[PDB]
């Protein structure tokens, strides 16, 4: 019943501003303190901001203080986070969270979390991935390198789902140029290299790019 | 430390605002109670005070059409909306059986529902395990408060808990749980429960380690000073009990029907002892606005109510004759139909065949000229008092005297005239009062073939009364103080509607059960 | 800000093994501590909201304890659903800092990595860049070290590493180390070796393509 | 173009062959009706004559054990086997409700089911639209015939259709349907419906464009000549109605219970007008052999009835004293139970509005043979009820005068003390006998439940007043004496089977507890 | 015998349009005409059994009309489940002759045939063309060849053909002449 | 409910005879005229025979008159078609169809059709397929196989075509190993191309 829905997140140029919104349902919004919580890719939770039921007590993390502004509309059951003077350090999934305490005087942690909205503060333009083959030399490893794309989400499959065993798709790494790099590998029997065709399919929805690379022994 | 106990008890599904007498709200500018108004007051208190603990002492199930339609779903929904901190099982929580408690309330409540003296058995033990706890340690502010709950031993007789539940003594079941809380470093303990004011005082005196007692089941009003409404206090608020250990234990009740919100401030020391306590029940009149969101939710849920109320329960061939000039002077169709509903509901005490009912309980007739349609609204108009039909054990002399009282003041159009079922009574108004019951035959029980045999004064009989008759209403004082056994039963309108829906076409007649010389 | 420390950073545990996580505050926070459990790709779930109060629906095997500066989370009889990341959070006053986190991962026997090397594809060589990949397949524990020895010269920079989560079945890890060079820079050297040191190996494993 | 309309109406679940009065078959050489026999007759007519249109006017539901066990599945199955061409909804089709109508019959039937004056509202309109049609255009031979259905407006009072169904006026709803049919170039129109003979005549007179009217709901017998059985015709077959347009419209009906097969032959010209119409219902007596395949199917379906015979219908708290020493000497709770069963069955679902207020029941004491023991966990089974009522009769509705009823009650105690079975168990009647008086004056008190009164109460009998009472078919056809009844009936209607009625009442009354309430007393 | 002609031999229609099929007998048969619908690999099902008489369980979408010598089947607001072969059958007297049939096909855009050669019996393969009316020649040869055309594809709704006999296959089709060896 | 089961169809030489049988289950068999219908592979419907309920009225198509013989046993609820002096033009799927009309004097089409029985008339003997290899496209040619049913897997599978020698031919193509299963000859060939 208790539900929080984030919105407004997206791609931000460095130094620009963006307003996150959070719609609340299933509970009295004006009875609970509401929090904004970060999670950057691969790192743990970071408390961003917090607001009381009547906006009388507002707190910010020392890393967002003076830039972010938390606010709330109890009439529309909405929470707002105006992020200003953004930088690459704010690239994270932001959760709006509802405090467990129904008392304005105490905090009992956060018991209801939203799905999160991703904010990607980067000057790199949306670019389609370049897919390269990692050719194999008992079993041989063979893969595809999904290099120099943006933003982060890409989907890598093998033989349209026919290969699901041995599929190791590594998390993307943000390169020094602001573009993401990725690689997916499969370990397969060496006798299957000469007859079985291995194909890496890369899907980048943000750039609407579908690439199909046939990896061979070479 | 300072704790604010907000508590309610015996609400009886009074979700909407009611009148001063807790009936249907006619004048909305002079109406009390409601879950929206209670939400407003509780919200104010919680915003104003740091340590608040909203507790429920039970009997939140049953009392109005809300429970008839939603059967406890509305109760759990609106206590989750009001964010109760704990609840204690009342007897009425078992009215729909243990299955009617597990599904709508136990599995849907977001707060601990407690009872330390209910023990499950056999197949029910695994199904109900973990749904209700003996106690709960709730963190309030920076402290922890241990709330241990209890239920009446009379629940098997006042309700339908089943054969797999045992309701043992409250003292000997609360003491082990209070000690267990003591070994868990909890020194502030609240005994929340549903056993009546007298058992609350007994728990306060006997159980060692209980600091505050919050109870229900008694509709007891405690007030310090001049009460704000028609309720007459039974004692000061809180009632201070000097326990055997030497401590002063406050005991608090908040009347019933959601009209009041008990408000008790207790100041503790570092060791958990009550230094003192003070407060009052807040009267929730029109001066407290109803919360617009909770009111809108009530309006949304009150559509299904008005949809169910209008629907047809059955067809009637005849005029049901609920007119005051008939039900209070002679045998009427409606009294016979009501007695038949009671008897059929009981039989379907498994051989009970007797029924008496005060004619003041029949208020409105039902018209068959409207295509012969009976609705829930018509039956609710007939019996708008929201009572239940209870089984009692009487003597022949007691029933005979009750029938004398039924016609001891005939001609005044009072409601003490009795409609009967499975009883053939012949009066004679010419003779003096106290002997006007010339003939009185009853259906024989424990016999192969039932027949109407003369009433034996020395014998013992089982009769289905209303609560009004079993509690000295419309006179009938000799009934209330002479019942050998008294067990509450199902609702009045519910029983009549079940009988009417079972018998798709009803045709009650004046069968000659009541006769005059 | 009340800085918050959590120990250990990661703990190895099997099913039925008792797990202890310690959270230490900078200053006394009385008993205002929350413990959260986060699965990969899912929002955090509140397990403990006071220092010892269990959230509704949380198994009784999770227990909280401690007060003041030191707090403890105990998982007795660990279950497969409890292999997640655990966070402590002080709820004293704003800012409401979180702890570092503690990953509880499935313990298993040691597994030597399978080392593969992938020379740069001719496509990216035509595109002006060279990417040399070194893959460590199905190793345990996570503590593995990778070095790049090009012409028997160690490269501290120009390398990045990616590590998968534990395998669904094998519960092992995989690592991919990428060495990125300019096409002209890659045209000079020949060796381009990847050396792997792991506790499951008696000696380091070196893989090269010598081209 | 000559059309042969075959029709049946008010079958009332008489699947197996019955006696001459719809009672259970005893002498196979003298039994009538039946689905198998009707199958043989319809097959002969179809093989021998070109344009044949078999229709049902309704009330195939309710009446026997078949409807209690199969809940209308047997009706749909055997009317598909007989290959009916169309069927009109009746009042009894709404027994067990719209839910009990849609699934067993409306879904399984292959023939169209027609009712123009039934409108669905609310949530039901989505679930029932298309299952029943206002009309059907059936090609018969090289020509095309439209059939418009209708049902009596009294269905809400004679059954339990619910609230989501509105039964509009027959004429005002049939007129747009007939106009639409004549728009579709259909010049041969048949009004197949279940609103009674009088309403059939009204439809023939008022509705323009209707050529033939096939009706039901009244069990009206029409015959031209010497009748073949005990049914006395109320008119000629077909009954010719002079329409307001000057045309002559046949109106036909084939009594009830599948005893007759209404058989009509109509001559149509090129314009669709009726030149001539003649025929007579066919008595399906023993001369017509039962079809072996349909009989085998009936025997196959009887297995579930035999299994259900041992099923527990309900429970009884008290001992059902059906012994001869009790039910033939005094008031016995078994007789009260049976009278309550008859009255409740009649009031829940009534054949006609004429009988919808009947609260009086008489039942001879010789009709109760064995008691029912409550020591067997209180269970009552169909076998026990068969032991109580083994003759397999029916519960008929009969209109008498006060004098006839009082003379029947006098006869019931004319020879008291000889264990004779004429002692009447009563329901909705308070009778007090003075055995010391001479026969013919022993009934010293006789109060009956008023029906015209707003609130029913026991008022003294009036000898010139007219009372409706439910009897066994044994009593209505004479029986244990009681010749005064048979001689002085004013109206008679056959009803449901005895054990069927009692079992249905016990099923509704999941726990029964009849008592000796003083309906019969002695001074 | 009452020979019956059905027109057109093939109709290409889009989902939602109206399809009209005409059937004409050699003599008047009153309204003794039936319309059947048959799917590939399935037994035919009766849609209309007398002129303008819908079969039970058949949508009112199909409508029959006509009398005497001329009859018509109309499928208004076509749906994907109505792409089948429809036959008219006279039920006047024995013999009960059927019609030639009328195939209802999905209408899609014109697609050029993808031509491939296969030397040995040389095979000429046409892929994903539309409409079905293509023509293939060998120019080796007249005769001594067999053409197999698949039914309309479930997804692409196209047609494929295979003709079996320099031996250069020449293909002419309205979506284009492609000659390949 | 209603159901018609056909049997007796199969391989037969030209000039020989067959006897197709049709069992009726869920309707009154002796009330409906019963028809034998014929559908050549890839061709349209062709009503070949019909019999009345009492066998009084019997009709044959002009192409089967003088050779075929329809009959019925009402006691066994069965329909028979004796087929004498068969030819290569009589190979087709035979449907046992039930007339919709319940009137013996009219025909209302045919509402119930049983699953057809395949009657193949050919002098060729059953033998295994011969498999040959064949944007780019590849495929396999399955030539000289008999009888008609065969399965090809690896995708366009063309209909089979009869040669002048009575042996079926087939081709399957794909866009870039052909597996051919012929149950009557119990053959399974996996040929790579
Ligand atoms: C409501 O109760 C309060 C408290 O006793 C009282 O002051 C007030 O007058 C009452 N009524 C109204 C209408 O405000
Ligand atoms: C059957 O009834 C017919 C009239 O329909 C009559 O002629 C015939 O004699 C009857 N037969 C018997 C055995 O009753
Ligand atoms: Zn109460
Ligand atoms: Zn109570
Ligand atoms: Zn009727
Ligand atoms: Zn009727």
């Amino acid at each position: 019943e208790v539900q929080l829905v984030e919105s407004g997140g997206g791609l931000v140029q460095p130094g620009r501003s963006l307003r996150l919104s959070c719609a609340a349902s299933g509970f009295t919004f004006d009875d609970f303190a509401m929090h904004w919580v970060r999670q950057a890719p691969g790192k743990g939770l970071e408390w961003v901001s917090g607001i009381s039921w009547n906006s009388g007590n507002i707190g910010y993390a020392d890393s967002v203080k003076g830039r972010f502004t938390i606010s709330r509309d109890n009439a529309k059951n909405s929470l707002y986070l105006q992020m200003n003077s953004l930088r690459a350090e704010d690239t994270a999934l932001y959760y709006c969270a509802k405090d467990k305490s129904g008392s304005p005087y105490y905090y009992y942690g956060m018991d209801v979390w939203g799905q999160g909205t991703m904010v990607t503060v980067s000057s790199a333009s949306t670019k389609g991935p370049s897919v390269f083959p990692l050719a194999p030399s008992g079993t041989a490893a063979l893969g595809c390198l999904v290099k120099d794309y943006f933003p982060e989400p890409v989907t890598v499959s093998w033989n349209s789902g026919a290969l699901t065993s041995g599929v190791h798709t590594f998390p993307a790494v943000l390169q020094s140029s602001g573009l993401y790099s990725l690689s997916s590998v499969v370990t397969v029997p060496s006798s299957s290299l000469g007859t079985q065709t291995y194909i890496c399919n890369v899907n980048h929805k943000p750039s609407n790019t579908k690439v199909d690379k046939r990896v061979e022994p070479k | 430390w300072e704790l604010t106990i907000l508590h309610t008890n015996d609400v009886h599904s009074r979700l909407e605002q009611t009148s001063e007498d807790s009936s249907k709200c006619v004048n909305a500018s002079r109406c009390m109670g409601g879950v929206a108004r209670l939400f407003t007051k509780v919200q104010q208190i919680r915003r104003a005070e740091p340590n608040v603990l909203l507790l429920d002492a039970g009997d939140q199930y049953q009392g109005t059409i809300w429970f008839t339609v939603y059967k406890g779903a509305e109760v759990a929904h609106f206590m989750n909306a009001l964010r109760y901190d704990a609840m204690a099982l009342g007897n009425h929580e078992f009215d729909n059986g243990v299955e009617g408690l597990i599904e709508p309330l136990l599995k849907e409540a977001k707060f601990p529902i407690l009872s330390a003296n209910i023990k499950a058995k056999g197949p029910l033990a695994s199904q109900i395990s973990g749904l209700y706890l003996p106690y709960k340690v709730l963190p309030v502010g920076d402290e922890v408060v241990g709330i241990v709950g209890y239920t009446s031993k009379e629940t098997p007789f006042l309700s339908n808990p089943g054969t797999n539940l045992v309701f043992e003594d409250e003292i000997t079941a609360l003491q082990p749980e209070v000690d267990k809380l003591k070994t868990l470093n909890v020194n502030k303990i609240i005994a929340l429960g549903h056993s009546g004011f007298e058992m609350d005082k007994l728990i306060a005196q006997k159980v060692r380690g209980v600091d505050v007692v919050v109870g229900g089941h008694s509709n007891t009003f405690l007030y310090t000073g001049n009460p704000p409404s028609k309720e007459v206090p039974a004692g000061k608020y809180p009632f201070i009990v000097t326990s055997d250990d030497g401590r002063k234990v406050p005991v608090v009740q908040a009347y019933a029907f959601g009209k009041y919100l008990g408000y008790l401030k207790i100041e503790f020391d570092e060791r958990g002892n009550v230094i003192s306590s003070h407060g009052n029940p807040i009267l929730l009149n029109s001066s407290i606005p109803e919360d617009p969101s909770i009111k809108a939710d009530i309006n949304k849920w009150r559509i299904k109510l008005d949809n169910y109320s209008t629907q047809e329960l059955g067809k009637t061939i005849v005029y049901l004759d609920g007119s005051s000039q008939s039900c209070r002077f002679r045998e009427c169709n409606m009294g016979n139909l009501i007695c038949d509903a009671m008897i059929n509901n009981n039989l379907r005490w498994n051989h009970v065949s007797m029924c008496i009912l005060n004619g003041g309980g029949i208020r409105s007739p039902i018209d068959e000229r409207n295509n012969g349609t009976i609705t829930w609204e018509n039956l609710a108009a007939v019996l708008p008092f929201g009572g239940t039909f209870d089984l009692v054990q009487l003597k022949g002399s007691t029933l005979k005297k009750a029938f004398e009282h039924s016609v001891h003041r005939y001609g005044q159009s009072t409601g003490e005239f009795l409609q009967v079922g499975g009883i053939h009574v012949v009066y004679d108004l010419s003779r003096k009062p106290g002997d006007r019951v010339v003939k009185l035959d009853v259906l024989c029980t424990k016999c192969r073939v039932p027949s109407y045999d003369p009433l034996k004064m020395d014998e013992v009989y089982k009769v289905i009364l209303p609560n009004f008759l079993a509690n000295g209403g419309d006179g009938f004082q000799m009934i209330k103080d002479e019942l050998l056994r008294h067990d509450s039963g199902d609702q009045d309108i519910n029983v009549v509607s079940t009988y009417i829906s079972k018998m798709k076409v009803i045709y009650p007649a004046v069968e000659g059960r009541i006769k005059f010389s | 800000d009340i800085q918050m420390t959590q120990s250990p950073s990661s703990v190895s545990a099997s099913v039925g093994d008792r797990v202890t996580i310690t959270c230490r505050a900078t200053q006394g926070i009385s008993r205002r501590l929350a413990w959260y459990q986060q699965k990969p790709g899912k929002a955090p779930k509140l397990l403990i909201y006071a220092a010892s109060s269990l959230q509704s629906g949380v198994p009784s095997r999770f227990s909280g304890s401690g007060s003041g500066t030191d707090f403890t989370l105990t998982i007795s009889s660990l279950q497969p659903e409890d292999f997640a990341t655990y966070y402590c959070q002080q709820a004293n006053s704003f800012p409401l800092t979180f702890g570092g986190g503690t990953k509880v991962e499935i313990k298993r026997t040691v597994a030597a990595p399978s080392v593969f090397i992938f020379p740069p594809s001719d496509e990216q060589l035509k595109s002006g860049t060279a990417s040399v990949v070194c893959l460590l397949n199905n190793f345990y524990p996570r503590e593995a070290k990778v070095q790049w020895k090009v012409d028997n010269a160690l490269q501290s920079g120009n390398s990045q590493e990616s590590v998968t989560e534990q395998d669904s079945k094998d519960s092992t890890y995989s690592l991919s180390s990428t060495l990125t060079l300019s096409k002209a820079d890659y045209e000079k050297h020949k060796v381009y070796a990847c050396e792997v040191t792991h506790q499951g190996l008696s000696s380091p494993v070196t893989k090269s393509f010598n081209r």
